[PDB]
């Protein structure tokens, strides 16, 4: 219920025919939604989770702590960026030594 | 983490010892295990032979490469070399990565 | 004397030049040679390829040898690369005498 916020920077945006190359009006512009993997992602402007932050004893109470940036944990499950028909294709993968998850 | 290869199945542990030669035992019987023993100990030589595969490079890169080279001015002594006193000695620790490639 | 390889038959000259195109001659016979010709010029790519042998080093020395080598720190612009011209330059004369062979 909530098509009307989008991550600041975490999005692919499309300008509509003839929209300025700079400070394209709203109207000027198409805006993606990654709404469809809600099921297994994160939603980008929320936390991750809660994790516990001290040893809660009987004279101290329980704290938590609030993750905004949570990296590859055993059991995790996730779904790719979409792609669209104006969208990129390919993308060559860095020769590196190391990478994770390599979808572009 | 050290830097290196992991190998699951690595060069094997060589292990060696010295075996206990007894020194002369009582003349009449002990259960106790025998703590005398005569003084020894061992040499020889070892030998190591590896095959390393390489890598060739394959670069179109037009200008120059930054190489390991040794200093070209004067010095006391020459590096990696012995001392006036015979002792080898590594003056710096040299790595590995000085050609270039593209990502 | 200016370095180099001393051949006694050395890859021949090659010669080249556009054939002249007269432009009209004189309507009447004239035994004078025409000396008015059609302005021109040509243009085209040319290729050469070369094969060498090379005589690789058998060097049994321990410590590191002098190796060309570029520039390690920042710098205006890149050796022996275009300008910002548009202008390659060739920053130094580059020997070839870097390794090293006993007497
Ligand atoms: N030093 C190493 N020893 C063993 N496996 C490695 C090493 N470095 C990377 N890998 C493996 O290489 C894979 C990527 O290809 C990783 O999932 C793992
Ligand atoms: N650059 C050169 N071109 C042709 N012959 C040479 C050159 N340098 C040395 N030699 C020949 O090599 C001989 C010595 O071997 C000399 O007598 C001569």
């Amino acid at each position: 219920d909530e098509e009307r916020f989008f991550p600041s920077n975490g999005i692919l945006i499309f300008g509509k025919q003839n929209a300025a190359r700079d400070n394209a009006d709203y109207s000027d512009v198409m805006l993606t939604s990654e709404e469809e993997i809600k099921t297994t992602n994160p939603v980008a402007t929320e936390e991750y989770g809660i994790v516990a932050d001290n040893l809660q004893q009987q004279n101290t109470a329980p704290q938590i702590g609030t993750v905004n940036s949570q990296g590859a944990l055993p059991g995790m499950v996730w779904q790719n960026r979409d792609v669209y028909l104006q969208g990129p294709i390919w993308a060559k993968i860095p020769h590196t030594d190391g990478n994770f998850h390599p979808s572009p | 983490l050290m830097g290196g290869f992991g190998l699951k199945h690595p060069p094997p542990q060589i292990l060696i010892k010295n075996t206990p030669v007894p020194a002369d035992p009582p003349t009449t019987f002990n259960q106790s295990k025998l703590n005398s023993f005569i003084t020894q100990y061992s040499t020889g030589q070892v030998s190591v032979e590896i095959e390393w595969e390489l890598q060739k490079e394959n670069s179109k890169r037009w200008n120059p490469e930054i190489q390991y080279t040794s200093n070209y001015y004067k010095s006391t002594s020459v590096d990696f070399a012995v001392n006036t006193e015979g002792v080898y000695s590594e003056p710096r620790p040299i790595g590995t990565r000085y050609l270039t490639r593209n990502l």
